[PDB]
């Protein structure tokens, strides 16, 4: 009953055991120097116990078990190691069961390589987005000087006009030299923001697609230390991956 | 070392004698001519043609001899008049006061200027426009922020700066050169046996060089002093060598020695390295490389004066911007409501997922309830929930350093988007009202449900899923309890749990500890990573007034408190409070993330006040400089001590600017790291012009390899090449590419350039190698030329982690007496991807020593091509000297490349010197983060030495794995694997400090672990030994044992 025991994961010492607790819930339970002790509970973050206490009434290391597996309230202020019967698709081959290995491994890896393509494009577009945000305005801003300057323009343009005839033509010309690149400047800031407003948009098809493709890329990965485990709970395991 | 490209001479006997921002928006490098409008203060723009580097100077003098030839002249008055002004890059009108910045250096956006006279009279306090550019955001937008904990940091942090600025001018001159120029010093002045020995008894020979008049000549005097005199002893029996005559007295001697000796201060020969205070000689870094190295000292006899002419004043100015009592936290009579109301910007395919509800929970490190979620109700298309959210918790119970964490997930459970709230605000009031948070995307390595790990704050972004929230309200505003008000609750559970009877758990006058358990001075020995257990947590919280005997057991002690009880962590706070101070090397991990109490880290900082020196401090400067985005607040006791570091000592100053700069991209950090360096620029005084200069450069050099690497690649090398010299020809660049410090160690002076040395690598990512002419008047005694190269396009972060994971792994084994040699060549990350890598001069790449000698007809590399390269480099002893420094430095590179598990070493990432040093470069990723696909346990071995390497180690002949050569290296690996297993806890806790950054390798204490296991932490020594020889045994297929 002991070496089955079903949750008894034997030698796995605190790094594979907490690399098999990582992402079960609450409930979640499994047994593992001697200058230290014997055998550790590891529940659910983690929480290690090592009877556990003076009311060892033993009498077993399982006797000890299924009434904490009926709680711990009780002391202190639900198995999940599941013989990886359940899924592993039951190809009982020790080896389609390995090349399978392989196969959600290349799949896994595949996504892995979709998903960091587009974690750093996301990253790119925020970026060039707030670049946009401060380009928009360091038009507004150039507008708003080019504004205060054909206005100060006409402040002294209509008062040196009390004349006598050249010069009349030649101050209204360079004035609209100078209203026709206010426009020019404008015919810009909507177009910058026709391709802002273009690519807010496309931004939004990323984190569409990386909160589409992270499902995935839990249970692919799930179902893969499902069936990477069938084979070290019975078999070297480098081909596969 | 560093100084002498790590060159062992052999033979030397001592005895047996904004991104994209290129000058203009979008265009990145600006064409040659280029036209200017130019609007004048009579309303006229006049279109001026300029060349691409004219200084404003020749500009504002052009454009009026060219209104002259428009409407309305007498309107204005003489240039002397005006001054220039733009819309800039960063969208903000800069005056541009410096009238001799190039067109093309301004960042102007659109290729306009306005002409002005400058009013704001203070053209003195418009003198950080520099602070501005050394920091790449402008001063003025700090002045545009409203929330009121940075304009509260702002103000408050420049105590520390009138400080620093004190306790320099503080024995002026002497005091601020000691600022400028603070000696560079090994740790121990203890010299360690196998150093000691190269010295017949303890004796160097230093040459002393002089200078009188010309004085273009230069005089030698080779002393030969005992190996620990102070550099006045030197100078002393220096100046005797110079004067004794055969017409001096000897009286008349020692009265001239007496007279003239202190008048002058030692330099070293090549650098602005200078000895300013008494060291033992050999603590100098420069003399213990030297010997190290089998050099002869050069020193340089420096007027005193002369350079207290070379340092003027910093000159600090105090800057522009120069409900009652509340009510208790604990008086609130109930449980923690959170409300979660809707959510806005979620990004989903409606068909591809099935609902959405929002997760939450309290944590301090790791959480202090039964973290909760809320009904899945309006999945995806517009989510609302209404829900109060029931934590159990009471109101009372909440720490100080406690924080609401929630994220967004999907239903088949996954997380979405993240965030996290600081359930406190910095003056100590418990959060009330309305909340819109902005969560962050969730990363990489997390795969977990939650992200306590993550930063608290507000991602900055108008296009994230905003979450909006509503904490609960109490009719008064709510603060944290006074620091007395809890030393009160203290004695009172004191005096209380002294009066019982039954037991339970904390079943703790006189306690029966007696001996039996000692398994506490037990627990203290374990290292951080491995786990403490139920019992022994309760253990530890139950003798926690012992703890204080065995002080350094504190790390555990308070990961034993239960949080989420006052009484615990109110008497926990008075042990803090008188707890001895601890060594650094472990105070250092209370600054990590599992520790974020203010009372626990202000500790942690008594700690380091009081131990680590000037040069620990260099050393982990990283781990501190990262580690702040655990600290909850901008204002806090870290944070204050580091800056007093940074403006007291130059050289913690210069790396202390650029690791902060280096993040300045990264939105977690932005703001906090801003706001730090605008306060150190403000008060660092002359250096921040000596910094500007630095930044002026790095930045040209982002723009050249900007445009290489996009349109610009495809035309081959030649043409690429024909280009770089050509633009690096520009007057602009040649200005600013050429009397600069180098940033990689400031005291290495850059002169000009020499553009034939200059070349871009054949590397994908367009390195560009370049190399300056060292402008020392002793150039020649050090390195002539001086050559770094500059990557852009490499997350340099962790090259440079690992390199300063070798350089401690060294001082480690030597600083102990152990001679391995690793070359841990510099590396400095300064900016997103962009850094600066150092070169070693006459190493190679194994692949070209087998390549630059081996047969005619291409037909397959011979296996001893290695060892005859070398022993063409070295014949004679030179031979024996040569084979011992390759043996040594291979067994180093190996352990240290095992332990960080770092990329495979394939054959041309490793490299080999002339003198026979072998070193790695292109460390891949490190603690194998490519196990991340796969390897399940594997501990693979990157290092694994062929045949190839093995022929050299045993000197010659066949059969290898069998000479004593290779037992006296396997011995040497052995002792140095060993060496590190001592140390475990630093070298842990310096990679906790790590998970900070935004580095995928380290994202979780998971990523860590690989450590525990290469180190065999959970074994006895005795048997990670033969797990370790076990495993060279393996991938060395066979022979590694007896
Ligand atoms: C016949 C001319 C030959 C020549 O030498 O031409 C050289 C230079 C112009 O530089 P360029 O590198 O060709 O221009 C860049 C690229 O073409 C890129 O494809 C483009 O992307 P997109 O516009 O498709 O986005 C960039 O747009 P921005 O985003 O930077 O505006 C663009 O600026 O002119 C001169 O300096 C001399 C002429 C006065
Ligand atoms: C935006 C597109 C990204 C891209 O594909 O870009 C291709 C290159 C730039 O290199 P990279 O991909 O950034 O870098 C990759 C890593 O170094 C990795 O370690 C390695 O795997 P391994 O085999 O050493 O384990 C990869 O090998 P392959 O991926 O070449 O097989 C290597 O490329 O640009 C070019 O010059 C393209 C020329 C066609």
């Amino acid at each position: 009953s002991l070496q089955d025991a079903e949750w008894y994961w034997g030698d796995i010492s605190r790094e594979e055991v907490n690399e098999k607790l990582r992402d079960t819930a609450d409930g979640t339970f499994l047994v593992r120097t001697k200058m230290h002790g014997d055998y550790t509970l590891t529940l659910r973050n983690n929480k290690l116990i090592k009877g556990f206490s003076d009311p060892l009434t033993f009498s077993s290391v399982v006797e000890l078990i299924n009434h904490y597996r009926n709680s711990l309230a009780q002391y202190n202020p639900y198995p999940v190691s599941k013989y990886q019967q359940d899924q592993v698709v039951k190809e009982d081959n020790i080896e389609a069961v390995g090349k399978k290995l392989h196969e959600y491994n290349t799949q896994f890896q595949e996504k892995s390589r979709e998903y960091d393509r587009l974690y750093e494009e996301y990253t790119r577009t925020s970026q060039e987005i707030q670049m946009k945000r401060t380009a928009i305005e360091a038009f507004n801003e150039t507008i708003k000087i080019f504004e205060e300057q054909c206005q100060t323009q006409e402040r002294y343009s209509k008062e040196y006009i009390e004349k006598n005839e050249k010069e009349i033509q030649r101050i209204m010309h360079n004035y609209d030299k100078l209203k026709s690149r206010i426009s020019e400047i404008i015919d810009s800031r909507r177009r910058l923001e026709e391709d802002l407003k273009k690519q807010a948009a496309e931004y939004r098809e990323i984190d569409k697609r990386m909160n589409s493709i992270k499902p995935d890329l839990i249970q692919l990965r799930k179902t893969r230390d499902q069936y990477l485990m069938w084979l070290t709970q019975k078999g070297k395991l480098n081909e596969w991956l | 070392m560093s100084y002498y490209h790590h060159h062992h001479h052999h033979d030397y006997d001592i005895p047996t004698t904004r991104p994209s921002s290129g000058e203009l928006w979008g265009i990145h490098l600006m064409p040659p001519r280029i036209l200017v409008e130019c609007l004048l203060p009579n309303g006229m723009i006049v279109t001026l043609e300029c060349l691409r580097e004219a200084t404003l100077i020749t500009i504002k003098h052009e454009l009026f001899k060219e209104a002259r030839k428009y409407p309305l002249h007498q309107l204005l008055q003489d240039e002397s008049s005006y001054i220039f002004v733009s819309v800039t890059q960063e969208a903000e009108r800069e005056e541009f006061f410096d009238e001799t910045r190039r067109l093309c250096d301004l960042r102007l956006f659109q290729p306009f200027l306005k002409v002005i006279e400058p009013v704001g009279n203070r053209e003195e306090k418009i003198l950080n426009r520099e602070i501005g550019f050394a920091i790449g955001m402008p001063v003025c937008e700090f002045d545009m922020v409203k929330d009121p904990e940075v304009q509260d940091f702002r103000r408050n942090i420049l105590n520390v700066c009138k400080e620093a600025v004190d306790l320099r001018d503080l024995n002026s001159p002497h005091s601020r050169a000691m600022y400028v120029y603070p000696p560079n010093v090994e740790s121990s002045p203890e010299l360690p046996k196998h150093i000691y020995n190269k010295l017949d008894k303890g004796q160097i020979i230093v040459v002393i060089w002089v200078i009188v008049s010309p004085n273009n000549d230069k005089q030698k005097y080779t002393l030969k002093i005992n190996h620990d005199c102070v550099p006045e002893q030197v100078i002393a029996e220096a100046i005797r060598k110079k004067t004794r005559s055969m017409l001096l007295s000897s009286e008349q001697l020692k009265l001239c020695v007496l007279e003239y000796q202190g008048k002058y201060i030692l330099k070293v020969c090549g650098c602005d390295e200078y000895f300013l205070e008494k060291y033992p000689l050999s603590q100098y870094k420069y003399i213990r490389s030297c010997i190290m190295l089998g050099r002869m000292p050069n020193l340089m006899l420096m007027a005193k004066e002369s350079l207290y002419s070379q340092l003027p004043m910093d000159c600090f100015t105090m800057p522009s911007y120069s409900e009652t009592s509340t009510k208790s936290l604990w008086v609130i009579n109930s449980a923690l409501r959170i409300k979660i109301l809707c959510a806005t910007y979620v990004n989903v395919n409606i068909r591809d997922i099935d609902k959405i509800y929002v997760r939450t929970g309290i944590y301090h490190g790791g959480e202090p309830l039964c973290d909760n979620v809320n009904t899945q109700r309006v999945p995806c298309s517009n989510p609302r929930w209404n829900e109060w959210l029931n934590y159990d918790i009471y109101i009372p119970d909440l720490p100080r350093a406690a924080r609401l964490c929630l994220s967004i997930c999907s239903v088949e459970h996954c997380p979405l988007a993240w965030g996290n709230i600081n359930l406190f605000d910095y003056t100590d009031t418990l959060v009330s009202g309305k909340m819109a948070l902005n969560l962050w995307p969730v990363p990489h390595g997390l795969e977990d449900l939650l992200n306590p790990i993550g930063v608290t704050g507000s991602n900055p972004n108008k296009e994230t899923p905003c979450l909006e929230l509503e904490f609960d309200w109490f009719s008064s505003v709510v603060k944290f309890p006074d620091m007395s008000v809890i030393e009160e609750h203290a004695n009172w559970s004191v005096s209380r749990e002294a009066g019982f009877s039954y037991s339970h758990a904390g079943l703790s006058d006189n306690e029966l500890r007696e001996n039996d358990k000692e398994q506490l001075k037990a627990i203290s020995t374990r290292d951080p990573l491995s786990e403490i257990t139920e019992q022994e947590k309760d253990f530890l919280w139950s003798h926690r007034h012992y703890c204080v005997t065995i002080p350094e057991i504190l790390p555990k002690l308070l990961l034993s408190v239960k949080w989420n009880s006052r009484d615990e962590v109110a008497q926990m706070y008075c042990l803090v409070k008188d707890w001895p101070p601890i060594k650094p090397e472990q105070a250092m991990e209370l600054l990590d993330c599992n520790y974020p109490d203010p009372m626990v880290r202000g500790f942690a900082v008594r700690c380091l006040e009081k131990y680590l020196t000037d040069d620990k401090l260099s050393q982990y400067l990283i781990q501190l400089v990262q580690v702040l985005k655990y600290e909850q607040y901008l204002d806090n006791l870290l944070v204050r001590f580091l800056l007093k570091k940074a403006l007291t000592n130059q050289r913690i100053g210069h790396f202390f600017f650029w690791h902060l700069k280096s993040e300045m991209h990264n939105k977690t950090v932005s703001q906090r790291f801003g706001l730090l360096l605008e306060s150190y620029c403000r008060a660092c005084g002359m250096y921040l012009k000596h910094l500007n200069r630095q930044v002026e450069a790095m930045e040209k050099l982002i723009n050249l390899t900007d445009i290489l690497k996009q349109e610009k690649k495809d035309e081959t090398q030649k043409v690429q090449m024909k280009f770089l010299v050509e633009q690096m020809r520009r007057p602009d660049f040649m200005d600013a590419l050429q009397g600069f410090l180098s940033p990689l160690n400031p005291a290495h002076q850059l002169g000009n350039l020499r553009l034939e040395e200059c070349r871009i690598m054949s590397s994908a990512k367009r390195p560009l190698w370049l190399n300056w002419e060292n402008p020392d008047i002793m150039s020649e005694l050090l390195f002539q030329n001086n050559e770094i190269i500059f990557k852009n396009g490499d997350d340099l972060r962790q090259d440079m982690l690992t390199l300063q994971i070798i350089r401690i792994m060294e001082n480690i084994w030597q600083n102990q007496g152990l001679d391995l040699r690793m070359l841990p060549y510099g590396c400095l990350s300064i900016g997103d991807c962009v850094g600066l890598i150092e070169v070693v001069r006459n190493s190679h790449t194994i692949m070209q020593i087998q390549c630059k000698g081996g047969l005619k007809g291409a037909l397959q590399f011979n296996s001893h091509t290695l060892h005859q390269w070398l022993k063409d480099k070295n014949k004679g002893e030179i031979y024996d000297a040569a084979i011992d420094l390759f043996t040594r430095s291979c067994a180093g590179y190996c352990v240290a490349t095992f332990i960080l598990g770092i990329g495979d070493r394939h054959n041309s990432n490793i490299m080999v010197k002339d003198d026979g040093q072998l070193f790695h470069i292109d460390f891949g990723h490190f603690l194998d983060h490519k196990k991340k696909k796969f390897g399940y346990k594997r501990e693979r071995v990157p290092f694994v030495l062929t045949q190839d390497f093995l022929i050299v180690i045993s000197k010659g002949a066949q059969e290898c794995t069998k000479t004593r050569e290779f037992e006296r290296f396997q011995e040497m690996c052995y002792k140095a694997y060993l060496a590190i297993r001592q140390h475990a806890n630093l070298f842990i806790n310096l990679f906790s400090m790590m998970l900070g950054s935004g580095m995928p390798e380290l994202q979780s204490f998971d990523d860590i672990a690989y450590i525990r296991k290469t180190l065999a932490l959970d074994k006895t020594e005795q048997e990670a030994l033969e797990y370790f020889m076990k495993q060279m045994n393996d991938a060395h297929h066979g022979g590694w044992t007896t």
